[PDB]
């Protein structure tokens, strides 16, 4: 029902290893979702424990059952835009906070 | 005023009801009188829903006086209902194509059962729960129905102008007609009493109806299911008779019995169990899905309670009663010397449990006159009643009266469901149009078809005509195989069906 | 080939009603929900419909002054205001849930997330 992300803005260099931790607080479910988006445009689906297709393969989510977690093998220049976890139920969805750089 | 106008509504349902229930229970005895095959008799039962179809798709498009054109109706209901009655009078006595009558009679009456419907709701929510009341007030004429043709099937066709004294066979017989004319011409005198008190863009949305996945899926699965209920009730009847070896008076009187209470409370109990325990649309799909379920496992249980063929010297057996066997028999040496018609449909078993075709086909030479024979050469005395069913065939009849009433019973919980299924997945402004549809899939392609696909193999597992006129003999044990498996194999895909809806229908987003 | 398309996106002092034309893929068997962004914030959602049915979901700040409707003949999902006060100055996207084409059988399942979003329009208030 509700989703927050504590890291917000995450600075690394390009060899270094992004770690974006969200809880659920009410109504715990595994539909959780991993957005990117660029300045300026529309969020792009990665995670939602599995690879969207043409995604490549360093983006990885897991879950304790509440410790929703999205992890960059390596931080490209690419992808240095903010990211957003989505809680995704039936008739609720709800958004996180947005982890940046 | 409303109060009349209620009261001229209900007994315009009690009267349609009743129709239907005077035509559903009376085929069989068609099928004798007529010497027509299951198959024509289908069709005359299928040629209700061609009427009704010939004349919806009007009504649906115009309304003009709704009280004068259901008044009209009802009148044209009891026309056809009387119209059915007229070969009656048109007839000689019968002796142990008059049926256009008959199927002519049935289109009027479809005709005349269409407007009640949709008018009627549309007065009563024009100037004003109610329908609810309606249905159970015209359940009162299922009541009506099978109690006028439990009655008038032990009555002989020709009654009031012979003596009866005279009269040989036997309602047990399988050459007997009850009076179901007098139950049609009462069911057109009550409809045309019913009548008196009364004159006193889409095509895109119909594209839209079928993109949709759900909808779709769902209406096959209606419509498999809908097509085996009516394939099944239509000949109920006749496969009781048939396979347990009862009258078509009994059988009329017990699947009324069976069949008015457990409607009336399934009716209550299936759109009580989801405003009771407040079920979601997902739920109710559950609970349908469960219904048929059971239901077709009930289905299954039929299969065990089939009786064996009767032990017939000439189709199951050989003539003398030696060997078993149906068609181009030969003759044995103690019945070629008295050589017969072949073709002589006198049903007289011997004390040796072996029913034989006929007096000269038995061998018997001597007859009493209760009528008993004597020096039956292939017998080995006799009586001109065929060998009835055995107590283990008894016992089956128990269970399978039994099973009927359980299946009777889910068959309501699930069909209630079915209507609210198939709604609440359209729009809402699109839902008049959606049941419109959904109705005219079921009703044509269940109504039309079912009964003519299902009567052409129960004539597929008849063994001897008389005349080919109207079957002798069934073969029990073909004939309970194929309508239960006709039965089986339009639910099974259903019940596929049902789980891949579940499947689907669970993923989506509901608000 | 699917895309998701919004306009209506203008100065208000309020009302405002916009559009989100589909395309590429089955409407029946989908949903559309509207995100809202406010200048430099996150995204926040704002309501959903089905497009197989009327079921209809909203959000916590807008119930009482937002509709969303569905036209499937038309192939697009609408939204209105009403009562726009100084809040509501956003930028609305408009999104789908993720839809499986096993042969010609489709059906959504929300367990997915968005697959597909829209550009966005400017709500000026
Ligand atoms: C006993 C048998 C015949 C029952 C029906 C089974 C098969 C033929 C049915 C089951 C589900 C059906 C599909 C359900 C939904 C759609 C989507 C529609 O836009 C085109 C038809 C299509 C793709 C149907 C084709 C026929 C189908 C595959
Ligand atoms: C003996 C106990 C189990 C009671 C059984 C009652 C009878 C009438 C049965 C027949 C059909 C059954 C229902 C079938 C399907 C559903 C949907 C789901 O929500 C589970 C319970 C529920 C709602 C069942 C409750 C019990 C039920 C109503
Ligand atoms: C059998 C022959 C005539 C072909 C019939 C095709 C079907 C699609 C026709 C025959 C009867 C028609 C229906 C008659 C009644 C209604 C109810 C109305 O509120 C919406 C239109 C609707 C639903 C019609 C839709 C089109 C229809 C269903
Ligand atoms: C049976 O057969 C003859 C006639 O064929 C009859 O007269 C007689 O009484 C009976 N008994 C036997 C066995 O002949």
């Amino acid at each position: 029902i509700q989703m927050t992300q504590s890291p917000s803005s995450l600075s690394a260099s390009v060899g270094d290893r992004v770690t974006i931790t969200c809880r659920a607080s009410q109504s715990v479910s595994s539909a959780v979702a991993w957005y990117q988006q660029k300045p300026g445009k529309a969020p792009k689906l990665l995670i939602y424990s599995s690879l969207y297709s043409g995604v490549p393969s360093r983006f990885s989510g897991s879950r304790s059952g509440t410790d929703f977690t999205l992890t960059i093998s390596s931080l490209q220049p690419e992808d240095f835009a903010t990211y957003y976890c989505q809680q995704s139920s039936s008739s609720l969805i709800t958004f996180g906070q947005g982890t940046k750089v | 005023g409303f109060k009349m106008f209620l009261a001229a509504l209900s007994f315009s349902y009690i009267a349609k009801a009743l129709g239907g229930i005077i035509m559903k229970i009376s085929i069989t005895q068609i099928e004798r009188r007529f010497d027509i095959s299951s198959s024509l008799a289908g069709l005359i039962d299928g040629s209700f829903e061609i009427g009704n179809l010939l004349v919806i798709v009007f009504v649906s498009y115009f309304g003009l006086h709704r009280p004068k054109l259901i008044g009209i109706g009802c009148l044209l209901m009891g026309t056809g209902s009387i119209l059915t009655s007229l070969p009656h009078f048109f007839m000689g006595y019968y002796r142990y194509h008059m049926w256009i009558y008959v199927f002519m009679g049935n289109m009027l009456r479809g005709i005349g059962e269409t407007p009640i419907v949709p008018l009627g709701i549309s007065y009563i929510d024009d100037f004003a729960l109610y329908l609810g009341s309606l249905n159970a007030i015209g359940m009162i004429g299922p009541v009506i129905g099978f109690a006028l043709g439990s009655l008038f099937a032990k009555m002989y066709v020709d009654i009031g102008y012979v003596d009866l004294s005279t009269i040989r066979i036997t309602p047990k017989d399988s050459r007997w007609v009850g009076a179901w004319w007098l139950g049609f011409l009462v069911s057109g005198l009550f409809s045309i009493i019913s009548s008196i008190p009364f004159f006193f863009g889409f095509f895109q949305s119909l594209k839209s109806i079928l993109t949709n996945p759900l909808y779709v899926i769902f209406l096959l699965l209606t419509l498999l299911q809908v097509s085996s209920f009516i394939g099944s009730f239509t000949y109920v009847f006749k496969y009781m008779e048939q396979q347990y070896g009862q009258s078509a008076s009994h059988a009329n009187f017990l699947l009324g019995i069976i069949t008015i209470p457990t409607v009336a409370t399934g009716m209550f109990l299936g759109g009580f169990i989801i405003k009771k325990f407040k079920l979601s649309l997902v739920g109710i799909a559950k609970f349908s899905f469960l219904t048929s379920m059971i239901s077709f496992l009930f289905q299954l249980l039929y299969f065990p309670l089939i009786c064996e063929s009767k032990s017939v010297a000439g189709l199951t057996l050989t003539y003398d009663g030696n060997n078993s066997v149906h068609v181009d028999v030969p003759l044995s040496y103690c019945n070629s010397e008295c050589n017969c018609d072949e073709s002589q449909w006198e049903p007289v078993c011997g004390n040796n449990g072996i029913t034989y075709l006929s007096p000269c086909l038995a061998g018997c030479k001597s007859s009493s006159g209760h009528t008993v024979f004597y020096n039956c050469s292939c017998v080995e005395s006799a009586h001109l009643g065929e060998c009835p069913r055995d107590n283990t065939c008894t016992r089956k009849f128990f269970i399978y009266v039994a099973i009927q009433v359980i299946n009777s019973l889910f068959s309501a919980t699930g069909g209630t469901t079915f209507i609210l299924l198939t709604v609440k997945i359209v729009q809402p402004e699109l839902k008049a149009l959606a049941m419109g549809f959904q109705s005219m899939v079921i009703r044509t392609l269940g109504g039309i078809l079912a009964p003519i696909y299902f009567g052409a193999l129960i004539d597929k597992t008849c063994m001897k005509w008389s005349t080919q006129g109207a079957c002798r003999i069934y073969n029990s044990v073909f004939f309970g195989r194929v309508y239960l498996g006709l039965s089986i194999a339009l639910r099974f895909p259903a019940l596929v069906l049902y789980i891949v809806f579940i499947f689907a229908m669970k993923k989506k987003f509901q608000g | 080939e699917v895309q998701l398309v919004e306009s209506g996106g203008g100065l208000v002092q309020g009302s405002l009603r916009l559009s989100c034309a589909a395309s590429g893929f089955n409407f029946s068997s989908s949903s559309i929900h509207w995100v809202r962004q406010a200048p430099g914030k996150g995204l926040e959602w704002v309501a959903s419909i089905s497009s197989s049915s009327g079921s209809t979901s909203y959000a916590d700040s807008v119930k009482g002054r937002f509709t969303i409707s569905a036209d499937t003949s038309k192939n697009t999902a609408y939204l209105q205001m009403n009562s726009l006060r100084a809040e509501d100055t956003a930028v609305y996207y408009c999104a789908r849930y993720y839809i499986k084409r096993w042969w010609l059988m489709s059906w959504e399942d929300y367990s997915m997330g968005l697959d597909y979003w829209g550009q966005g329009t400017l709500v000026t208030v």
